[PDB]
RNA sequence: UUGGCGGUACUUUAUAUCCAUCUAGAGGAGCCUGUUCUAUAAUCGAUAAACCCCGCUCUACCUCACCAUCUCUUGCUAAUUCAGCCUAUAUACCGCCAUCUUCAGCAAACCCUAAAAAGGUAUUAAAGUAAGCAAAAGAAUCAAACAUAAAAACGUUAGGUCAAGGUGUAGCCA
């Protein structure tokens, strides 16, 4: 009967089930046949001018008309054809980049923070992802509620650099609470000619230790592979770092951070000391290059130079210049970074 | 917990018409009727018939114009004339509407056997009461 | 591999710009396969044609 | 760090209610009616609270879905190797509901934290804020109130309903 007859959305949400007791505590999938059909367009191949053809053609006003069975399954078989080929253009998809490895998040590129107030756009900066957790709790929604905490940092490869934490129950929400904090938290890193750090850096957050050293130019990034990405973001592009301790993201994070925007450039090494900063390179020789001079008045009493100094050494530094071999791992061939 | 002609609360995402937000008790009082005739008055007869023609009238035009009606149909009679009135959406060329008006007033006057008169109101895009 | 991918790139003692591109400006010394992704038979081919 | 239930039996609490108070009943007899049982060749579903004058505001035939027996094979429609199907799964669902319930919660987007597994109140105020959903309000019972109706989100019971209808999957076509 044509009484008994119903839409196509209460057809498709009773087929699909998605609301159901066993959905909610545990494919189908959905169509549009609307998608192809032209308004005027049946089986019988009827031509109805003003409809599904021209109303006037070559300055005569059409009739109507029907196509012949020859010309109707030519044009039944033509949109058989472009239903097909939309089945594979939802196969088809622009493959993006994967990070860390193929089944994680870190690594992955997730774009610039949205704009901001007025206006203000950050095109300039991009987003990386460092750590996805899905985590539940027990709340009485779901008994044992769900939530997706991200760490993301943000950079422009120019010195300003961010990290920030967001959660949500839905990944999606979670970046993008992320993405736009660390906006609101950027650090300026400073670099030794924009491709490395000023000094060594060697820290200790929480229970996890960071040593990092400035290397010359070529040397390219050799560090944890979070610190890689950051380092990117930053700008840097030629270190080295060392992580032991626990391997925590977020304190990391935090003491990359901690340490990198703690550094004391040579301008200012030189007006504290009021004396030159000089520059020594094994490439130019004996040459000496002025880097850094005091602001104001240069002192006259040389720096004291002990004959024996009390630095506090590295075990781990040392040990390589005493002649002791190195772990197999050590110094292998890998990709650019 | 009643369950009928309710659009149930989503997450803030579900764009509901000002007819589909309210409820069924508040027929009479925020929201008026879609159909208005005679025979649903005291000592009135072909309650039935007028019933059932409506029911019919509106399968009709959301197959006539498929995808392009807004909200739900009005349907006025007087006398012995039938006057639809439909929100449109704004999808179809123009011309295409005067060659569905034409149609569908033409048919449905013959199967009914009385005049029947179609009003458009074309909208730029559905409209929204409140997100719910 | 990046040189096998694109085949009008063509290893060649004169494509010198070609070449440059797999040696270490600030070092000047070839670098090795694993860090450009080039296979060892176009490695190979490279360092001859560098050197 | 949380969530839970354990014996949360403890203090206040319910308001035609747990006991007490009050009135008329049921429980006995006779019938009417539903169910179970027995039972018949002879429906189905509901079947603790939240079934049992329930789907039925309604079964002598019809209704009818049951059983016995006889008959039809393109067998409602414009067309269709199709029509039709009360055939199985309500543990695939839509639809419409019961229930806690006139219970009071559900809370998106932002902001803050010496890092956050989470939390975010102080009024002579100490980090929270500006918006929704329900409640309230409003409207109905044709002055006014009160009362009654209606309303009551999210979850709980894979609760009820494939036999109001539609529908996924599987099954039947002399
Ligand atoms: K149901
Ligand atoms: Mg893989
Ligand atoms: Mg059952
Ligand atoms: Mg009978
Ligand atoms: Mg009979
Ligand atoms: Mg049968
Ligand atoms: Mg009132
Ligand atoms: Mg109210």
């Amino acid at each position: 009967s044509f009484f008994t007859k119903l839409t196509a959305e209460e057809l498709w949400k009773g087929a699909l089930a998605e609301t159901g007791a066993g959905a909610r505590k545990g494919k189908k999938k959905r169509k549009d046949l609307n998608r192809g059909q032209i308004i005027g367009e049946g089986r019988s191949g009827f031509l109805w001018p003003g409809l599904n053809v021209p109303l006037i053609k070559s300055g005569v006003v059409q009739n109507i008309g029907q196509r012949s069975k020859e010309e109707q399954q030519k044009v039944e078989a033509t949109m058989v054809e472009q239903r097909e080929e939309w089945d594979r253009k939802r196969k088809i998809k622009v493959k993006r980049e994967r990070g860390w490895s193929g089944n994680t998040w870190g690594g992955v590129s997730i774009g610039p923070p949205d704009p901001g107030p007025n206006g203000e756009t950050y095109e300039d900066f991009d987003t990386r992802i460092l750590e996805v957790r899905n985590v539940f709790n027990m709340t009485a929604k779901e008994g044992r509620k769900k939530s997706v905490r991200v760490l993301v940092a943000v950079g422009n490869g120019n010195g300003a650099a961010g990290f920030a934490i967001g959660k949500a129950a839905d990944r999606g929400d979670a970046f993008r609470k992320a993405k736009n904090r660390a906006i609101h938290y950027l650090h300026y890193i400073e670099r030794y000619e924009g491709h490395t750090i000023f000094h060594d850096i060697s820290l200790r957050f929480k229970r996890t230790q960071i040593r990092m050293k400035k290397q010359p130019r070529g040397y390219g990034l050799r560090c944890h592979r979070a610190i890689i990405t950051i380092c990117r973001l930053i700008g840097i592009k030629d270190m080295y770092a060392r992580v032991t301790g626990s391997m925590n993201m977020l304190n990391l994070t935090r003491g990359l951070f901690h340490g990198l925007a703690r550094q004391e450039t040579h301008q200012h090494l030189a007006d504290k000391k009021g004396l030159h900063v000089v520059e020594f390179r094994e490439e130019c020789g004996p040459l000496p290059i002025v880097v850094a001079s005091p602001h104001g008045a240069l002192s006259k009493e040389p720096e004291p130079e002990p004959e024996v100094p009390d630095t506090k050494l590295d075990w781990q530094d040392v040990k390589a210049m005493q002649g002791l071999k190195r772990s197999v791992w050590f110094n292998l061939k890998r990709p650019a970074t | 917990k009643n369950r009928a002609a309710r659009v149930r609360v989503a997450k803030g995402n579900k764009p509901v018409s000002y007819e589909e937000a309210h409820a069924p008790h508040y027929i009479a009082h925020r929201k008026g009727w879609l159909s208005l005739h005679t025979g649903n008055l005291d000592g009135e007869d072909h309650a039935a018939e007028r019933t059932l023609e409506d029911v019919f009238l509106r399968k009709f035009m959301m197959g006539t114009f498929p995808g392009c009606l807004a909200d739900q149909i009005v349907l006025k009679r007087r006398a012995n004339q039938v006057d639809i009135c439909a929100l449109v959406l704004r999808q179809l060329p123009a011309h295409k509407f005067y060659f569905l008006v034409g149609y569908s007033e033409t048919l449905l006057s013959h199967f009914y056997k009385c005049p029947v008169r179609l009003h458009l109101q074309t909208v730029p895009s559905k409209v929204v009461y409140k997100y719910i | 591999c990046p040189i096998c991918r694109d085949h009008k790139l063509h290893v060649d003692f004169r494509n010198v710009k070609l070449l440059e591109q797999f040696v270490c400006a600030h070092t000047g010394i070839i670098f090795h396969a694993p860090y450009t992704g080039v296979c060892m038979k176009q490695h190979k081919k490279l360092t001859q044609a560098i050197q």
